[PDB]
RNA sequence: UUGGAUAAGGUGCCUAAAUAUUCGCUCAUGAGAUCCCAUAAAAGGUGUUGGUUCAUAUGAACUAGCCCUGAAAAUGGAUGGCGCUAAAGCGGA
RNA sequence: UUGUUUUCACUUUCUCCCCGCACUAAUGUGGGGAAAACUGGCUUUAUUUCUUCAAUUAUUUUUUUUGCUGAGGA
């Protein structure tokens, strides 16, 4: 396994109830799958929703179940469509975007990384909504839809990333970015 | 543990069952509010 | 590092990269020789670059432009004077880091004749992408006033004939070697001979 | 940033075409013209026994896309002047004082006089591979034919800039030298 | 031919330093051949050798050495920690070292 | 609730979380250290015996390290004299550092100050 | 609907700038990470610059993600499926003996030779150093008698 | 005082530590580059990147990232300097 | 006023047919159709040293090479 290639974001399954009390006798039991970098943050995010959409706040409220989903394929490679709300500098909009990777998890840092990379989105500003997979016959995004070519081969052009034991300083002549 | 992993399947089962639910009813919500 | 000296031929070498590359070098006691400084090259287009130069040029002391900033043009110089800003030159180690450094324009008679070396770190090639301007630094230095870029060229064919003639000699040399040792190889004793296939000599 | 694309450019019948590290040679009956590419990151695939080539770009942005069809343009432009020579007619246009337009130097240095009555001697010299004549047909009219359609154009562009009149307006007074058409032979 | 060798070079580089702030009790050692972490712990321990000559005889020698030990690896590029009985003096910065195969 | 209030006016200078008893036992055999004179003349002193354990905890049946770690690890009868016997920890800064101790742990940006429920082992064998 | 020679000699002699494709099969050698110095075989292409090796369990990488920056392809390639998994692709490695006809370019080779030479022991050494001192001492020989 | 490990902050050189890994964005004929902090606005752009809503892959209208115009001062000049564009810039991991 | 059920649409081909019939980035390709079923999936029986038995957490036991220190004198 390799740490570096590694990201730490996981999918968590919580489930949360308000406390009964006299006024109510079975509170109604909410569920929701988030992503986070564990699940002490998992949970807060969690009550952080509970709290916006019910009026309903870690002080009142219970845990009932926190556990992990993990992929049941993390070797197959799918395509996922996340739907997607942040604010801006000046407002707030939704939008929706395609990748394609092994696990949803991967999914949803590539989503982190590419809000963070054109719409300067840090992760307080996003909020995932409906994270799924998605057939390819209904994939909307050209840069996924070239990837899904009955025969995709390409060449290699990127330049050599060698170990650090041999990036040798001085070389004995000019190496070859063509490579192959 | 082959009864194990049936009822953890189930489970699984039954709360991706429930995401896509939810997934559809807003779907659908979103289209009767378009028009 | 560990050698006498160093001799690099900064041709298609990025100049702030190769001076960092070689400033680190004199700061380790690492003697260097730099040669043909004439092809460094830079990214950013020629007009930029031409530009920062004026910029550089248009600043002297006001009182005595003698004291003021010595601009230099010879891309020698140039790379010199980049090496420096990126060394500790006012402290007695740093000064004797600095002179420690010889800049050359084309191939003088002791630097033709010995292996040039390059770093990949700092070659044009890998460090710039290629849909994006650079710059070449004897052009610049012809731009601002050193007049002597197509006398190196001249000398530079010159040295490209002599060189030829030497590689052409050598590989001869190599062939007919090779030759001999193909043939040597059947005279010594068979566990000797596997023993040196063995281990690919 | 798309995968592959590709355009496909057909070589006509009576010219020859090398490509050798996007730096491309044609030649045909009419001279022969050379041209470079390697500023553009692109595969060049030249067929011969089934004639035209193939410009093909991987990994290419909208920027870098828009060069396939300037390379496939600029090739059949080499192609089109090779075979048949790029020909512009220019006319010479004056209100009261007639330009007198010479030729010298077999077909090159065309030297003007009497430029809104100046008579002071303008010229300009034509681009390598670049023929300036007169019209035989029409008397105020100027040829200017080559194989390169870069070259010969720049030399028209020259003609016609070298006249502009200055101090005066641009728009009643007309006279200069305008490129009329532009052609083949 | 003669004169064996038997150990590795050295060169010193400054003291355990930072901006503006130096700690002359551990000195910087590159390796001739190391340029990772993970091979420069290969050496941590081994007794270095800095050798230097003096103007004049002091025990009929004009030689003289001063020892310390590989302490440690600096950074992520195959520098090591090395502490001598006494300080390297900043003279002999970018001098040579015999980094020895014993212990 | 009275000293989660009291936590709650401090979060963001402190970082807590849940020990489990691999982490208690070793926090008390390897950073162990007792207040061991008469009442306000304490003289810390590292554990190294059950002698002084046994001296002053002895009458609540607490005489032994074990007990003093069962004690903690299960918020025992005798929690709040054990906790008191046992003089603060004094901790090393973390092996591999801090991520940001500017930042809450629970922020989406790496943070260090909150609460860390379960995570706190990791960064106290860290600290130890 | 065939063209028979001049199909085969012009697609023969066709020489592509670009050969040695990213297609699923395609045998690669990693350059950087835990993984870096071994082989592995491209199964199919996640992002541009992700994809998944699944180096066979003849290799010693198993099947993971890896950048594609990460690799460097080499000239062999399988003929696999786009879906195939670790099992078959084994079944077709051992069937198309890819790994042995790599062990015999000048790269394999090389590779091969320099793995057996730097596990060298001091006897095994001396023995290489002792064989071209008896080499070197023929060359000569034989160089003076070429006078 | 001797060792160890960190904080703030950094790791291209000055300068100890990554020309680290991974993903995007940006070309500036006055790019940009760490709180305090060492200025910049209204208004614009057919620069490029990503979204949203309408019209049979075209035409529109919005939106907001980086870039550009707006943007002029006196000794010569300052992201701290060198310099840096497959960043040594910007936003992440 | 929640469950429950149903429909089609989802894959690989170094397979075949027709059209462009060489048109491709391509040692192939674009469009339209057929085929089974190697590939992929599932169900059984035996095995895990051919191969895998991971990762994380909790709970335990070791190990390679080494830096610094030796207060005291019962």
């Amino acid at each position: 396994i390799d740490n570096s290639l590694n990201t730490n974001i996981h999918q968590y399954h919580i489930v949360g109830r308000a406390i009964p009390t006299a006024k109510d006798k079975n509170p109604n039991v909410y569920r929701m799958c988030i992503f986070a970098k564990n699940d002490t943050n998992a949970k807060s995010r969690f009550w952080y929703f509970m709290k916006k959409i019910n009026k309903l706040k870690k002080s009142n409220g219970e845990l009932l179940a926190c556990e992990q989903i993990k992929e049941r394929f993390p070797l197959r490679v799918k395509n996922y469509g996340v739907l997607l709300r942040y604010d801006s500098r000046t407002g707030t909009h939704n939008m929706y975007k395609e990748f394609r990777d092994t696990t949803k998890e991967g999914a949803i840092a590539q989503l982190y990384s590419e809000m963070a990379g054109r719409h300067r989105a840090r992760a307080s500003s996003i909020n995932i909504i409906r994270i799924s997979e998605i057939s390819s016959s209904l994939v909307r995004r050209p840069h996924i839809k070239q990837l899904l070519k009955r025969r995709l081969r390409f060449p290699a052009l990127h330049l050599p990333t060698l170990q650090k034991e041999y990036r040798k300083k001085f070389a004995s002549k000019r190496p070859s970015t063509y490579r192959m | 543990k082959q009864i194990q992993k049936k009822e953890l399947q189930k489970i699984n089962h039954d709360y991706y069952k429930g995401v896509a639910k939810a997934v559809k009813k807003k779907k659908k919500r979103e289209e009767k509010k378009a028009k | 590092m560990y050698k006498k000296e160093y001799v690099i031929d900064c041709k298609g070498h990025l100049l702030g990269r190769l001076a960092s590359l070689i400033a680190k070098e004199l700061l380790n006691g690492q003697r260097i020789v730099a040669v043909r400084c004439e092809d460094i090259n830079i990214s950013g287009s020629l007009y930029r670059n031409k530009l920062k130069y004026q910029e550089f040029l248009r600043l002297r002391t006001n009182t005595n432009p003698k004291k003021g900033p010595l601009h230099l043009r010879e891309p020698s110089k140039i790379l010199w004077r980049c090496v420096r800003g990126m060394l500790p030159h006012k402290t007695y180690k740093g000064q004797l880091a600095l002179k420690k450094l010889k800049v050359c324009v084309g191939m003088p008679y002791p630097y033709d004749k010995k292996k040039k070396y390059v770093l990949p770190s700092a070659l044009r090639a890998f460090r710039l992408k290629k849909h994006r301007r650079y710059c070449r630094l004897g052009t610049l230095s012809s731009r601002v006033g050193w007049n002597y870029d197509t006398l190196v060229k001249k000398n530079e064919v010159l040295r490209k004939q002599v060189s030829k003639a030497y590689y052409k000699k050598k590989v001869n040399n190599l062939n007919e070697k090779k030759e001999i040792k193909t043939e040597a190889l059947n005279l010594i004793n068979p566990e000797q001979r596997q023993v040196l296939e063995n281990f690919g000599y | 940033k798309t995968i592959v694309s590709t355009q496909k450019v057909l070589i006509p019948e009576g010219v020859k075409v090398a490509i050798n590290a996007r730096k491309v040679t044609v030649s045909g009956k009419y001279g022969t013209l050379r041209r470079s590419f390697r500023h553009l990151p692109i595969d060049i695939r030249l067929n011969k026994l089934k004639k035209y080539i193939k410009v093909v770009m991987w990994f290419g942005v909208p920027d870098s896309l828009a060069c396939i069809r300037t390379v496939c343009t600029h090739l059949k432009n080499m192609f089109t002047g090779v075979t048949k020579k790029f020909l512009y007619k220019m006319r010479l246009v004056h209100a009261h004082f007639p330009i007198n337009s010479n030729i010298v130097d077999n077909n090159t240095r065309i030297e003007i006089r009497n430029y809104l009555g100046e008579k002071s001697v303008r010229f300009v010299k034509a681009l390598p591979g670049v023929v300036i004549e007169k019209s035989p047909n029409v008397k105020d009219e100027i040829y200017v034919s080559g194989a390169d359609i870069e070259n010969v154009s720049l030399t028209a562009a020259l003609i016609h800039q070298s006249v502009l009149c200055r101090n005066k307006d641009i728009r009643k007074f007309l006279d200069g030298i305008y490129v009329s058409e532009v052609t083949t032979v | 031919l003669q004169a064996v060798r038997l150990y590795e070079k050295g060169v010193i580089l400054g003291y355990k330093r930072s901006q503006r702030n130096q700690d002359p009790n551990f000195t910087l050692i590159s390796i001739k051949n190391v340029n990772t972490k993970k091979h420069a712990q290969f050496y941590v321990g081994k007794r270095v050798a800095y050798v230097y000559r003096t103007t004049k005889h002091h025990d009929g020698v004009k030689i003289k050495c001063i020892w310390g030990k590989v302490c440690r690896t600096h950074g992520n590029s195959g520098v090591i920690r090395a502490k001598f009985k006494t300080h390297i003096p900043p003279k002999a910065f970018g001098d040579r070292v015999r980094i020895l195969m014993y212990p | 609730k009275a000293t989660k209030e009291m936590l709650k006016i401090v979060e963001p200078y402190v970082t807590y979380g849940y020990p489990t008893l691999s982490t208690v036992r070793k926090l008390l055999y390897k950073r162990g250290y007792v207040r061991v004179g008469k009442v306000r003349r304490y003289a810390r002193k590292k554990i190294q015996d059950n002698a002084d354990i046994s001296k002053h905890l002895g009458k609540y049946n607490v005489h032994g390290i074990e007990d003093m770690v069962y004690q903690l690890y299960t918020c025992g009868p005798v929690f709040k004299k054990v906790n008191n016997f046992l003089w603060a920890f004094k901790l090393k800064p973390p092996r591999k550092g801090f991520k940001a101790k500017r930042h809450a742990f629970n922020e989406p940006r790496p943070g260090d100050w909150g609460n860390r429920e379960a995570h706190i082992n990791e960064l106290i064998n860290r600290m130890i | 609907v065939e063209l028979t020679e001049e199909e085969k000699l012009y697609i023969s002699k066709k020489n592509l700038l670009f050969k040695r494709f990213v297609e699923p099969g395609r045998l690669c050698l990693i350059e950087y990470g835990p993984y870096a110095g071994k082989l592995c075989f491209i199964v199919d292409i996640v992002t541009i610059t992700r994809v998944i090796v699944d180096g066979a369990f003849i290799t010693g990488v198993p099947r993971m993600v890896i950048p594609l920056k990460r690799l460097k392809l080499l000239k062999e390639r399988i003929k696999i499926n786009k879906n195939c998994k670790s099992g078959f692709l084994r079944k077709t490695v051992n069937s198309t003996k890819v790994l042995e006809e790599f062990n015999n370019s000048k790269l394999g080779k090389k590779m091969i030779i320099k793995k057996k030479r730097d596990e060298a022991t001091d006897f095994e050494r001396f023995q290489v150093y002792f064989a071209k001192r008896e080499l070197k001492k023929k060359m000569t020989t034989i160089k003076n008698k070429k006078n």
